């Protein structure tokens, strides 16, 4: 509905889509990406993946730019700046930052220059003005007229978030860390070349990569309570695409069982976190894990407490699927709300809603 | 003692470091490398390796461009532009660039105004690219040509001896293909290049392809041209790799024969360039290998007396180093100038 | 109504379970098995796969001998001895060599002997074995055959269309070699083995061997014998492989007239069994299509139109099974008794 | 001298302005700020303040937009958009925000996106990963290159944390409320009127306007130290320009006295607070403490302890004064923390400015 | 010096063979290997390695029986029966066991009864009385022949061994966990195809495993000071030879910082645990411990003081060639104080240090 594109474009753009194009009942439009190759490449590569091949549908490459999914034409954009990007020109609000690059507002607000309204981050960016978002978590704290320019953290920090929360809300930690099965992605080089550091020069098709993220702080990002606590890197290691962690953390519990958290789990999972995040219980490895619908899935058998402090939670997650299954919400979330606001009624605010657009009402202004 | 400046740190470049350090007595004054890599960054870069481990020796960039290696500094900084890189500050005598860009005359030149006298880069490059590889057309180096190149591993792989079979035996035609490691040809994920499959993740795949190697014989031959030719695989290697052939050959022979014209070929000229053995083995059975090849000979099958399947190893990057050296050597051993 | 069995319940098992199931409309009345592999392990590795994913379909293990796929109940007990192995409990239709170590005759019959009629061996029987397969023999089959097989996968990939391009071109002499993936067939790490090579880790390396491919041709097709041999790669992939072909050929053409050749080939014969275009896609964009090989149309260049080197994709895995359970239903079909 | 900004000439604009013009050697200074005050109103508005009087130097009026500070030639803009902020447009580094509407890095990365590095709020801003920060508490703690924008919060906060995180820190409050005065600003209402709100409606100009605020926890906001360990009670009294907080807290401390915690605070006064913290002597009120660059302002004599547990302690600060004396030397700390204070950094080890200007291709930190 | 086999071709073995080749002075008088392949299969690998690739001298397959190492003549055998291993015949002394599989004490004393003197295995405690054996740490213990039915446990327990002893001895843990980037385990199967369990019965070759291991409780069997206290599971991950531990541990000594911990490491790699654990201070990756030497090594970075006690510690370590020196270590370990001894000089007119022989005497009639 709402005219959706993609800056750049990123794997996740492509699976995105996929899932966009999946995806059963989009209210967000997307018409155009930001990639820097020509309907050809726009369409060949997005056709078959790596893991999902190629894909059930049509690449249908339309006026040697645009491109239709057995009847989604979409055009494609080529260019590596984001000034002269058709969102304006194709009053795109919500986009998609696919070139990783544009961690900052600015390039957004050249986007939203570019009448963007609305683009996300395939990454935690480190403009830190941007609230990162991420569904099941801090979702709910979305709501109208905050931060035009979206931000959302990484798949990482995006996968452990919910349940991180959940768990210690329901258990308590006072502090830990946690590692994971990050993969081997394009953001390192795949062979030892130059990238202003080692470790993902080294060939990541041989080696985990030693190297602290922004999902050991990210967390907090959208739990406050996890202010600092929590730290201590994640691995990526060789994998296609698998991504499953593990946190061990010390607890304010009276430390129960490893098994009664699965079951606040299954709680999690059920009642808040249904299809939003999983938990199993059979034994299962890497790839099986496999366009999860669920930032997180969890083995409730790897879980282990040792003196009610320290337990270690298994979880998984695929950036894709993930970053995408968010996104995938994240848009609609925005289109349900922001365009067709459709603000209330209620006259105890109604002058709110004319502070919310000018707060230097004759009378808004609060603690100062 | 040959001021040769290396733009472009790539794979080649610690290759041919940790050669020109293998190598004994360099003829050789690379005291200077180019690449945006950082300083440091390159020299754990060499001072570790996927393929060899850590580099066994002194690595301390001197400063920042010159680094202290075995007491040995090596220059290098971080710049794209040939004619900013300081070929003139050290007078560079040969171009060698990694960036696998300057398939180009003109950044040879480019370098070469900047200071530098003679051009080789590794890939065969393309259009006035004097082809130039040890058995088969290194003997055309003078002093007068100075803008050449390196034919490819891959092509440096079949070069002499499949000349020689078609010496020992005469070829009628012939189809080859590589089993290529993974390069930065390919972005470790399938992101947008020019070719799809290039640009393919493929790091658990294939590379469909013919590198320049299926015409660079011709280039680098006189006249096994298109009779000869086949395409190309980068295959799922981090490693050394293997390439296989088959040929229609005039003589008729059963395997060993051509083997032992093999095995005979190999001392006398292939002496340090190729090899040929029958232990059944894979591919890391040769990391580091100084010649470019061996041979299965065993595995070098023939139909027919014409139609003769062969196997061949190929050290993608040391070999072709060491080749690359031996090429370089072969410049800098006769320096007319 | 085919109420065949398999022994050592090996990927094929899935493939042809996931087939078989994913075959809807099965006169094929499988419902008994057997293997090392744990009964509900067979479940899992079923129903979660490194190459299809997690089978999307509803498991069940039963009782537990029996296995209720989406409900079908599939009995499986953990042996090896045909004697030992109760074909006889519902007087099998169809043994299938799912261990792939009773390639030999009388194990087969063994099973026969202990409650079963025919058999077809999952790989290349040992010697005494009449070989069926679509585009081939599975004409030439007859059911009053019993004890037969299928060749490799990649036998099962190649002979057909090759066969048919002989038929269409008239092929001199030929040479392929897969680029076979890494399986069972070779030891994980660094074993012991019979060969030196699957002996070896090899994970990251290739096995240069040659299958019975090479030789299941003349195995299987009546002029193609001997002159049609290459040899074959078991190469750096866990998944659906590709090959090369050479073929000295008679036929004065090029690719373009044997590509619609091959593809009218698809168009005639290959259509639901073997495959070929040229939009340059990797090996895993090729896993579970069901026409069991593909060709790069464009890449099989033309030497002297006569050599003629050619591509080959091939799903190793599933496509196999699927060739397997489409004779599996001509089985199932003529089934005389 | 750094390209420093401001939002809008907000009532602590010209102070921090006046106390940074009055300030001897500021490595910062803005050169434009912008709101629809006209300059020779906003020079006047500066000039000759209702509290400070006027500036002890004339500002020429150089037009409606620019002028000099008495020779520094500063310009301001009249716009209420933060996206065409002419920041970049003039270099702008970093900002300090005037409305207070911004609580949100939302409309600060606006100012970022306008061309700036970073921003400062005289307040606190409900944006959790936005840290407050404030002299002796948070200053080391802050560091460049993380939390871009931030802001402070409240001076009274500003001025609370000062001596707690000293006060508890050698005494240790079990759980102690705070009480504050305040003076009449903006936000309430002079002559009872409308807000959303009730308290900050009614007529300030004579009622106190009892408020509660968020700073009696805002304070943990960086000084978890005593998260939850404080509630109070601000207190809007009919006052031009002047506050004082009185703070009791059960000690864990038996009954200490309390001139001993004074001379604590005669010590930390002397100690970590040099010119933020005043431990006085002398019987003195509102006006008494006036433009003291203070921040927390304490007399022994006057404050005191109950029943040894207990312990009042009456501190003062002017809101908009001491406010920047302090925020003008908080600004400082981002300078001292410049980004490579724009020298001597980046001796090619890095070739890393490039790549942080190819940004994408030569993927140094493509962080993923 | 001292009669040394190989049961079955142990890669462990190889290398460690490889090892003893590249050693100096090893007392252990490699003389034969019961590799169940012949003197071809037996030298393949022992001249070709995976990760070492080609040995560097050559082991010349002399006699379709019976090969040496460059001049080094030793035997081959073939066999699965210890019973069947004629080693009394070839005076074996110590246990080499490369099959990987008699964990049992009898079977591998059947060596002993085979001839053999004291079992060694890279076997974690199928019983008990095996003694938990690595150097370091319980390697000193070692009775002279006391108790021959030794070995080692897994890669990972010997690897935990110095840390897993420092760590605690230098700051003291309450409790703790580790988890390790475990390379694919060739008794592990490749594929998805029939397994022991679920677990391994994957293709881990494209994806990972984290399971239980003794190894906490081993490494605890063999220091009680934490007896089950610790926790964590291995990751087996693809990679041929990549082993590298972290550990979370809340500690008891204050919240100190890492590098005293590593400057401890520094005193530890300094101390008694020199040479086989190292302190890792260049960033490098997974490959590079490439034939290492250390059964630890920790990176200087990855050190991480989470919430103080709560501590983050990586470890590197070579699973198998660093074992391999370990597990030629541990041999050279015993093969100094081997039996070399002056064969029994003490004297006792004890009839029993009379009948010790002629047990059999009413006379002494053994206690039993
Ligand atoms: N894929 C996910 O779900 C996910 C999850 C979290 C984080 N990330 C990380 O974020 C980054 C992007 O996500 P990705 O995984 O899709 O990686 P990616 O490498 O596919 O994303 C970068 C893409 O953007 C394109 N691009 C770069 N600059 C551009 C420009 N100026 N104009 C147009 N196109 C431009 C590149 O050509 C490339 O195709 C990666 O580093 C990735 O690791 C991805
Ligand atoms: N082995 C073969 O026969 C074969 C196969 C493929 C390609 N090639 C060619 O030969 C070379 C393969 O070996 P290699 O090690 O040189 O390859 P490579 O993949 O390492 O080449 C890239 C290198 O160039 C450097 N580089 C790129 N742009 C640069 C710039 N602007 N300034 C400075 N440095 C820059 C990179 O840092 C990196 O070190 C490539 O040049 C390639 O084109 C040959
Ligand atoms: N798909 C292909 O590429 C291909 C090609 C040609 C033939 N095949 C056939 O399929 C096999 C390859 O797939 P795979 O996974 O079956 O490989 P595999 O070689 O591991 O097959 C053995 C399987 O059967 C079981 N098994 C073996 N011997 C047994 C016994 N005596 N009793 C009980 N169970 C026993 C094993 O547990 C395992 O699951 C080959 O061995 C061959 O028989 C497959
Ligand atoms: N003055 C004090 O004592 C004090 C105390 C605590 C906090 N503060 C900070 O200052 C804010 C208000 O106090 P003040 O001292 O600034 O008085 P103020 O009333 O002058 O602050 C608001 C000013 O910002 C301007 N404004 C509002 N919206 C604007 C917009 N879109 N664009 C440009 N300008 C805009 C107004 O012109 C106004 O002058 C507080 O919300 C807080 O942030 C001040
Ligand atoms: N290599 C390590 O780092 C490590 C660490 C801890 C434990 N282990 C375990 O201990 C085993 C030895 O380690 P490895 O490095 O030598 O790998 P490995 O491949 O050598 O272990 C398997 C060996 O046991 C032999 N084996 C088993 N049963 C046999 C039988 N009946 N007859 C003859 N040989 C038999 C095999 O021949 C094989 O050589 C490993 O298989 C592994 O399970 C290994």
């Amino acid at each position: 509905k709402l005219k959706v594109a993609i800056n750049g474009f990123g794997r996740i753009g492509r699976n995105f889509l996929r899932c966009w194009h999946g995806r059963k009942d989009s209210p967000l439009d997307v018409v155009v990406v930001n990639d820097s190759g020509g309907v050809k490449s726009a369409t060949h590569l997005l056709k078959y993946d790596s893991i999902l091949g190629t894909f059930k549908a049509d690449v249908k490459i339309i006026d040697n730019e645009t491109f239709s999914i057995d009847g989604k034409p979409i055009k494609v954009v080529s260019n590596r700046d984001p000034l002269k990007l058709p969102w304006a020109e194709l009053g795109i609000d919500i986009v998609i930052e696919g070139t990783g690059v544009f961690v900052d507002g600015p390039g957004a607000g050249k986007h939203i220059q570019a009448g963007a309204k609305k683009v996300i981050i395939t990454a935690p960016a480190k403009g830190s003005d941007i609230p990162t978002y991420v569904v099941g978590v801090n979702e709910k704290d979305y709501g109208h007229d905050v931060a035009n320019i979206i931000s959302n953290a990484s798949c990482t920090t995006n996968c452990l978030a919910p349940f991180v929360k959940v768990l210690d809300e329901e258990l308590g930690i006072v502090k830990g860390t946690m590692t994971t099965t990050h993969s081997y992605t394009g953001d390192q080089r795949l062979l030892d070349a130059s990238h202003r550091d080692l470790r993902r020069a080294r060939a990541a098709a041989l080696n985990i990569v030693p190297t602290s993220t922004g999902a050991a702080k990210a967390v907090s990002l959208v739990l406050p309570q996890l202010k600092g606590k929590l730290n201590g890197i994640a691995l990526r290691v060789p994998t296609p695409n698998v991504s499953v962690v593990d946190l061990v953390v010390n607890i304010e519990k009276v430390g129960v069982t490893a098994e009664d958290v699965n079951n606040a789990f299954r709680k999690a999972a059920a009642g808040p976190l249904k299809g939003v995040l999983d938990v199993c219980d059979i034994p299962l490895v890497s790839v099986d894990f496999r366009c999860s619908d669920f930032s997180s899935t969890i083995d409730s058998s790897l879980t282990m407490v040792m003196g009610g402090d320290m337990v270690k939670v298994v979880a998984w997650y695929d950036n894709e699927w993930g970053y995408s299954q968010r996104v995938v919400d994240l848009a609609d979330l925005v289109a349900n709300k922001w365009p067709g606001l459709e603000g209330s009624v209620a006259s105890g605010d109604p002058l709110e809603d004319f502070c919310k657009d000018n707060p230097a009402d004759e009378e808004c202004k609060l603690y100062e | 003692k040959l001021k040769v400046a290396i733009n472009g740190f790539g794979r080649i470049g610690r290759n041919f470091l940790r050669c020109w350090h293998g190598r004994k007595d360099s003829p050789l004054d690379v005291v200077v490398i180019n690449d945006t890599g950082g300083v440091k960054q390159a020299s754990h870069l060499l001072k570790y390796d996927s393929i060899l481990g850590t580099f066994d020796a002194d690595v301390k960039t001197a400063g920042d461009s010159a680094i202290s290696v075995d007491g040995k500094v090596i220059k290098v900084v971080s710049d794209r532009n040939p004619v900013n890189l300081p070929w003139g500050d050290m007078g560079i005598d040969l171009v060698i660039e990694g960036t696998g860009v300057f398939v180009d005359r003109d950044g040879a030149g480019k370098h070469l105004q900047a200071g530098a006298k003679k051009v080789l880069i590794t890939a065969p490059g393309k259009g006035d690219i004097p082809t130039y590889v040890v058995g088969v057309n290194e003997e055309g180096y003078t002093h007068a040509d100075t803008i050449i190149s390196n034919a490819s591993c891959t092509t440096n792989c079949l070069a002499p001896f499949v000349k020689v079979l078609d010496q020992k035996f005469g070829i009628i035609k012939g189809t080859m293909t590589t089993t290529h490691s993974y390069t930065g040809d390919q972005r470790l994920l399938d992101a947008s290049h020019r070719d799809l499959r290039r640009a393919r993740a493929a790091c658990l795949n294939i590379v469909p392809t013919s590198t320049g190697a299926a015409k660079a014989v011709a280039l680098v031959l006189p006249n096994l041209k298109g009779k000869l030719n086949g395409i190309a695989l980068r295959v799922p290697t981090p490693n050394v790799s293997v390439v296989d052939l088959v040929v229609q050959v005039s003589k008729k022979t059963f395997a060993e024969e051509v083997n032992a014209a093999f095995r005979e070929s190999a001392d006398n000229e292939l002496k340090g360039i190729l090899s040929v053995c029958d232990e059944p083995l894979v591919s890391i059975d040769f990391r580091c290998t100084d010649v470019s090849s061996t041979i299965d000979s065993s595995l070098t099958m023939v139909m027919g007396d014409d139609m003769v399947k062969v196997i061949a190893w190929y050290d993608n990057e040391w070999g072709y180093s060491q080749r690359v050296v031996d090429l370089a050597d072969i410049v800098a051993n006769k320096w007319q100038x």
